[PDB]
Parts: structure tokens; C-alpha cells; sequence
């Protein structure tokens, strides 16, 4: 059986301006099989009102969702992604870089 | 428009 | 949509050939074919596009323009007897919902090894009074005639097929409830 | 796979009848058809799971179809007229296409009057000694004298278990007044074996004709015997004659 | 110019925590239109797009069939296999299934596939031909020999270089708005500095659509040039894209860094350096 270990995508939909509103998306993708564990982070605490897309895949038959969520980005405020997923020894957290 | 399977495996 | 020939005769080991019509075939169309067995209702033998398929069942050819399609049964036997049905639609907007012909019904009389056409008579075993005609060992080619009057009864033929042996006879039966045992 | 029940269904034109349909156990598309005498049979409606989907147009709001729990369908005729008479056919598949299966029927014939509904009489006829010579062969013929309607199972019973070789009933039978629409029928059938196996004192052949008629369901208040389902039969011993 | 209507089946078994999981999604380009999921208790096909809501009720109850028929199938075929492979009904499996047909840039038909997957490998794969299959193991060889009948009657043929292609013209038609709508790339360098020996400079592609783009660094005169981190496009959520290009640069030489960007929304190519 494949087990591919996920890859994980931190981003905003629009340049990070400081007080206004914008979406936290994480991206994970190539990974194998499709039960996987995502929640976006605020200062270490989990955010509830997240979405995700629909369960597709890639040419390569790796799965690939979109989770995320309006929030509203302020300089000494910490955002991040956590996912776990069989093929992850502990759950693998990746920090939001407005620069990335 | 999809397509339904005329076979199985 | 779909014509066919309405009945076909064959002798047995004659390899059948029932060929169908759909000159307004959709681009999109399959040729499926369905035998009914008297009694049984129908089963599925065999579906086409263009290329020609083969099968346990049955072969079918498909011509190039794709107006017709022809169905092919080899050493046909008694068993082979049945209606014989030719389908044109696509499932995929159908739904697999089929439409039946009235098709095309297939006899297979026998080979009748040595002809020896008589008509014999029994007597009811528990009453002896009542007596029936038995008219057998005809040669498949003979055209058993339906009745004269009301109170004199004539069933079609009928092959019989004595497995240990060999030997298929045809045989009819003839009553009356005045009545000779000749004249049939 | 795709069993149907009952088998047969008689009906006083007016009254109503429900059979049903057990289709293959994963079969999730179930259809049903309707097929009168040398014809091909006209769908009715299909089903996918306990969902009704298409629905002929031309069939009467008196049918309607059902398939609860989306295993086993039933079909519903009210107020039955004559031209309901035919092969109720149910088939299954697994989704479009494959595995299109159909079963063996429901044979359903409505009655202007249950009083028209007989049994048959059964008599076996004994081979003719002038064949014996002739042909060293010898053809015991069978009668069901005349029934109403054709509701009837001719079997050959040869020492007390069912025989195939050398048998042969009437591709399906006759009126004994062909101008009256509901003449009782008459049908025959032969079984012929060797000279030395008839001659044999100790074999015994039995003509059985099952008739499915009429059940405790049903009510009937004329004089005769209540034409019920039935196995009327005949005998006869071998002999050296 | 070139358009695809692609579609993606998963199927995963959940051994005695209710019957298989199925999930349907269709695309018309790089934009999802539809979508079914059987852990619905009353199943349909829905929109996923803006331009699929006012779409008749027969279409949708047509597509329902279809998918409904799919998972059950799909429901057997995972019994089918856990048997081929001679495997215990603890183990959860996954079956993936994948049909699409591509036109090319002048608008005509460049491929159409079939695609079967089991535990993330191939399983039965359609050929170029639409007719032959390559199964890749004994058990899907009998997969084969139980599929070949079908599509010789052109089954999977007729699907794809007609079928496929006809409705795929519809969906262009139905979303013209967005879907042949080409938005091109905002694109701006950013700088970051490592050191006082060196600088990051990363060149961002952001809210356009399709997501085919080609961003590529390059500098003047003859110098070394350390190798661009591409990250792969990804979805902004509004059905537009993103992507940058980053190169590690020595300090001062950052004006000689010129970052281009291919995409059909922009006339010609454009170039950008770091603006200080």
C-alpha cells in the first residue's frame, strides 16, 4: 500500500496588510491515504470556523485539500498550520510568513 | 456529464 | 428503431442467421441482442458497436454504414429454440431501461433419420371407451392441419428426443369425445 | 437470482393483485416489464435503490410500484380489466448494463367470473401394441381433458422420479370451443421409451399435471366442486399384452 | 486555448464504521463545477460553481443516477479486490477512478483517459487506442479480460472523444464569464535581506487564472546564479492562483536580477526587477 507524506502550504489569499480582513489558507497535497487532520492555529489555540474544499487528487493519485478561513493579520499576532496524517511521527505545525 | 460504469472489476 | 423478420425456420447443425434494421442509428447507439427461452423470460447473449464480437452464445457482424447488424447461432440445436430480440439505445441516456422488438421466433425441427409415418391409436388405460390418434415419425417438412367440425381436436407437431439412443421423432394427437382413426 | 412470486395469479376482473420481485442481493437498479403472448415486453417503470425514476407514459394510474427498503419491489394493479392479462417480467442490474437480469414471471390472467375457472381431467392413453412391432418403440400420450385458464405443470413421473428423455408437451395448448374468448383448454403430451422397458411388469409411469386455480382467499358459491390448485394425475402399469 | 473536463471518484473502505465512503468532484479547467458525496442520507450531484445554479432539475436527477450507480459499483469493486488480494476486512482500502477528455490550444481533440488506482498504484489504465487496457498485476489482469468486452463496443471511446467533448463546449458556454475569462498575474518583487554578503529576492504571481504560468529568474553578464526555490501553484480560494520564484543573491548585485512571467492574460511577457 502507498503511504506519501503530505506537503503543506501556508499563505494568504491577498499581501498580509496589517488590519484588514483576509483568508488563512493552508494547502496540503501529495499525500496518501486520504484521512488527514488540519487545523489552523492562532497563538498556539485552534480555530473553529474552518472550511475545507472538496477531496480531489492529482495525476499521481495524491489527494490535495484547500482549509481555510477569514482572519484579520496584526503585527504581534501568530498564525499556523496543524496536520497530522498516518505517515507523521507527531503533528507537523508549519508558521504562517506573510513573506511566503 | 459523467460517466457510470458499463462493467465492474 | 427496431425491425426484424417476425419468424425463421432451420434445420439442426444449420448455423442461423437473424439480421436486423435501424437505418436512424445514433452515432451513439449499441446493437444488444437478448434469447427467450419458452417459459423463461429473456437473458442477454451479446452487444456490438462496429466490431465484430464472438461468443460462447452467438457471434454478430456489424456493416460499415451501420443501418443493419446480423446475429449468427452455430450447430444450432432443439435447445436454440426461442425469440430473439435486437436492442438499439445507449444506457447512458436510456438509463438501461431497455425497448423490446416483437422479435423474431426461431424453430429448429430435426433431421428425421428414417421417416416411417404412420398413425397409431391407444386405448385409455382406466377407460377404455375414450381413445386417442397418435400421427408420428413425420419428416419435419409435413404441415400438420388444424380441425374440420367442433368435437374433433388437433395439436401441432412436437419433436421428441430419446437421449440414450438417439432417435427425434415428430408426433401430433387427434380426438373426438362416429369419429375413424384415419382422415388427418 | 431474481425470483418472483406468485408464479401464477388468477383475478375476478374488478379486484385487485400485488405481486413481487426479489432481485439479486447487490442489484441496485430494479425494472419492471410486461409481456403479452408473442409480443416483446414494454417497460412499466425502473427503480434505483427504494428511488422510482422514470415511469412509461402510457401505463395506467391504476399500476403503481414500490420498492420500500430498495431490496424487494412489489407491483399493484387495481380494478383489473382484461387486457391486464400477460407475463408481469421484473429484472435487476448493477447500476446500467451490467448484469441485466430478468426473472421467469408472473403469469396473471383476470376473469370475467371466477364460475369460468376449471381443473383439468387427466387420462393416460396406453401405446399402441401395432407400434411395439413396427417400431420396437412405444409412445404413452397424456390429456388434460380441459381447464380454464392455461395455469397447468405437465411432469412424467417413470418408477416414481421425473424423466426428460423421450418426453415432449404442446409448445402451449388448445380451445375446446375456439370461437368462445375463455374455451377451457386441452393439452397433450407424449413419453416414448423401448418396447422391453413398457413390456417390464415392474415399471411404473404416472402423468402429473399441477393446476394453479383458486385459494382459501378466494370466496365461490356455485354448486360444483371449488376449482382450487391442484395435482390431479394418472397411472399406468407396464405390460406384456 | 487548451481545455479539459476531467472528474475524480474516491472510494474508501471503513471496516465496520458504516458501508464504504464514495466523493465525486468535476472540473471544467483548473475551476470544479460539481460535486457528490454518498454520506449525504439523501445523495444528489450539486453545483460547486456560480454558473451550474439555474441548470434544470432533470440534469441533476441524470447526474444523480450516475453517481449513485458509481459508488455502488464502486462499493462492490472494493469487496471485489480485498478478495483478488486476499486481504482482511480490517484493513480499509482505497479506490481512485479518474475520466477526462483534453482539447488542445487550436481546439481540437489532443486525448481522453480512464484510470483506476487501488492503495495509490494503478490498477486497470485505458490506452491511447480507447479499446486496450494495461492492468499492471495477475489480479487486474482478470479486471482486464472483465472490461475489454465493453470497450470494444467503444463503451469508454464514445464517452471520451464525443461525449466528453460535447458537454465540455456546453460548460465553456454555460461560464463563459469566468471560464474564458483570462486574469492575468499581479506580479511584484519583494527583497529580504540574509546578510550583509547576500539578499532574497522573490518574484510573486498572484490572482490569476488558468493556473498555467512560467515564472523564471535570470541575470545580466556572466556571474554564478544560485538555483530559484519555485513553490508549487496553489489556490488563492477565490478560483485564482499564486505562485513565486525566490533567488538568494550577493548584496548590490540585486539590480541585475530581471524576474519574467508567461501567462495568456498578459499581452507579452513581462519583466520586473526589485524597485528599491
Amino acid at each position: 500500500m502507498i503511504q506519501r507524506t503530505p506537503k503543506i502550504q501556508v499563505y494568504s489569499r491577498h499581501p498580509a496588510e496589517n488590519g484588514k480582513s483576509n483568508f488563512l489558507n493552508c494547502y496540503v497535497s501529495g499525500f496518501h491515504p486520504s484521512d488527514i487532520e488540519v487545523d489552523l492555529l492562532k497563538n498556539g489555540e485552534r480555530i473553529e470556523k474552518v472550511e475545507h474544499s472538496d477531496l480531489s487528487f492529482s495525476k499521481d493519485w495524491s489527494f490535495y485539500l484547500l482549509y481555510y478561513t477569514e482572519f484579520t493579520p496584526t503585527e504581534k499576532d501568530e498564525y499556523a498550520c496543524r496536520v497530522n496524517h498516518v505517515t507523521l511521527s507527531q503533528p507537523k505545525i508549519v508558521k504562517w510568513d506573510r513573506d511566503m | 456529464r459523467m460517466y457510470s460504469p458499463v462493467s465492474i472489476a | 428503431k427496431t425491425t426484424q423478420p417476425i419468424s425463421m425456420d432451420s434445420y439442426e447443425g444449420q448455423e442461423v442467421n437473424i439480421t436486423c434494421s435501424h437505418n436512424n442509428i445514433a452515432t451513439n447507439d449499441y446493437i444488444t441482442w437478448y434469447q427467450q427461452f419458452p417459459s423463461q423470460g429473456p437473458r442477454f447473449i451479446i452487444q456490438g458497436y462496429k466490431t465484430k464480437v464472438t461468443n460462447e452464445v452467438a457471434s454478430l457482424f456489424i456493416p460499415a454504414d451501420r443501418k443493419s447488424s446480423t446475429l449468427s447461432l452455430p450447430r444450432v440445436s432443439l435447445s436454440d429454440t426461442a425469440v430473439y430480440y435486437c436492442l438499439v439505445g445507449s444506457s447512458f441516456n436510456q438509463g438501461g431501461k431497455l425497448i423490446f422488438g416483437q422479435g423474431t421466433e426461431l424453430s429448429v425441427k430435426p433431421n428425421i433419420q428414417n421417416p416411417d409415418p404412420a398413425v397409431y391409436q391407444l386405448r385409455d388405460s382406466k377407460s377404455s371407451d375414450k381413445s386417442v390418434c397418435l400421427f408420428t415419425d413425420f419428416d419435419s417438412q409435413t404441415n400438420v392441419s388444424q380441425s374440420k367440425d367442433s368435437d374433433v381436436y388437433i395439436t401441432d407437431k412436437c419433436v421428441l428426443d430419446m437421449r440414450s439412443m438417439d432417435f427425434k421423432s415428430n408426433s401430433a394427437v387427434a380426438w373426438s369425445n362416429d369419429f375413424a382413426c384415419a382422415n388427418a | 437470482g431474481v425470483s418472483q412470486n406468485p408464479r401464477h395469479k388468477i383475478t375476478k376482473r374488478g379486484q385487485n393483485v400485488t405481486f413481487r420481485c426479489d432481485p439479486i442481493s447487490e442489484h441496485n437498479r430494479l425494472y419492471w416489464y410486461r409481456q403479452t403472448l408473442g409480443q416483446g415486453p414494454e417497460f412499466l417503470t425502473y427503480f434505483q435503490n427504494e428511488a422510482q425514476l422514470e415511469k412509461s407514459r402510457l401505463l395506467s394510474d391504476r399500476f403503481s410500484a414500490e420498492r420500500p427498503k430498495g431490496s424487494f419491489s412489489t407491483l399493484e394493479i387495481q380494478r383489473t380489466e382484461q387486457g391486464d392479462s400477460a407475463m408481469y417480467l421484473c429484472a435487476s442490474s448493477l447500476g446500467r448494463e451490467y448484469g441485466y437480469t430478468f426473472g421467469s414471471g408472473t403469469r396473471l390472467t383476470v376473469v370475467e367470473d371466477l364460475n369460468k375457472v376449471f381443473p383439468p381431467e387427466v387420462a393416460v392413453f396406453e401405446p399402441s401394441e401395432a407400434e411395439i412391432s413396427h417400431t420396437q418403440k412405444a409412445t404413452l400420450v397424456c390429456l388434460a381433458t380441459g381447464f380454464y385458464p392455461d395455469h397447468v405443470e405437465l411432469s412424467w413421473w417413470v418408477n416414481g422420479k421425473e424423466v426428460h428423455s423421450g418426453v415432449c408437451t404442446d409448445p402451449q395448448p388448445l380451445k375446446e370451443q375456439p370461437a368462445l374468448n375463455d374455451s377451457r383448454y386441452a393439452l397433450s403430451s407424449r413419453l416414448r421409451v423401448s418396447a422391453t422397458f413398457w413390456q417390464d411388469p415392474r415399471n411404473h409411469f404416472r402423468c402429473q399435471v399441477q393446476f394453479y386455480g383458486l385459494s382459501e382467499n378466494d370466496e365461490w358459491t356455485q354448486d360444483r366442486a371449488k376449482p382450487v390448485t391442484q395435482i390431479v394425475s394418472a397411472e399406468a402399469w407396464g405390460r406384456a399384452d | 486555448g487548451s481545455h479539459s473536463l476531467k472528474y475524480f471518484h474516491t472510494s474508501v473502505s471503513r471496516p465496520g464504521r458504516g458501508e464504504p465512503r464514495f466523493i465525486s468532484v468535476g472540473y471544467v479547467d483548473d475551476t470544479q463545477f460539481v460535486r457528490f458525496d454518498n454520506d449525504a442520507a439523501s445523495p444528489r450531484m450539486v453545483p460547486r460553481a456560480p454558473w451550474m445554479e439555474q441548470e434544470g432539475s432533470e440534469y441533476w436527477d441524470r447526474e444523480t443516477r450516475s453517481a449513485r450507480d458509481t459508488a455502488q459499483i464502486f462499493r462492490v469493486n472494493l469487496r471485489t479486490l480485498r478478495g483478488y488480494y486476499n486481504q482482511s476486512e480490517a484493513g480499509s482500502h482505497t479506490l481512485q477512478w479518474m475520466h477526462g477528455c483534453e482539447l488542445g490550444p487550436d481546439g481540437r481533440f489532443l486525448r481522453g483517459y480512464e484510470q483506476c488506482a487501488y492503495d495509490g498504484k494503478d490498477y486497470l489504465t485505458l490506452n491511447e487506442d480507447l479499446r486496450s487496457w494495461t492492468a499492471v498485476d495477475t489480479a487486474a489482469q482478470i479486471s482486464e479480460q472483465k472490461s475489454n468486452d465493453a470497450s470494444e463496443a467503444e463503451h469508454q471511446r464514445a464517452y471520451l472523444e464525443d461525449t466528453c467533448v460535447e458537454w465540455l463546449h456546453k460548460y465553456l458556454e454555460k461560464g463563459k464569464e469566468t471560464l474564458l475569462h483570462l486574469e492575468p498575474p499581479k506580479t511584484h518583487v519583494t527583497h529580504h535581506p540574509i546578510s550583509d554578503h547576500e539578499a532574497t529576492l522573490r518574484c510573486w504571481a498572484l490572482g490569476f487564472y488558468p493556473a498555467e504560468i512560467t515564472l523564471t529568474w535570470q541575470q545580466d553578464g556572466e556571474g554564478h546564479t544560485q538555483d530559484t526555490e519555485l513553490v508549487e501553484t496553489r489556490p488563492a480560494g477565490d478560483g485564482t492562483f499564486q505562485k513565486w520564484a525566490a533567488v538568494v543573491v550577493p548584496s548590490g548585485e540585486e539590480q541585475r536580477y530581471t524576474c519574467h512571467v508567461q501567462h495568456e492574460g498578459l499581452p507579452e511577457p513581462v519583466t520586473l526587477r526589485w524597485k528599491p
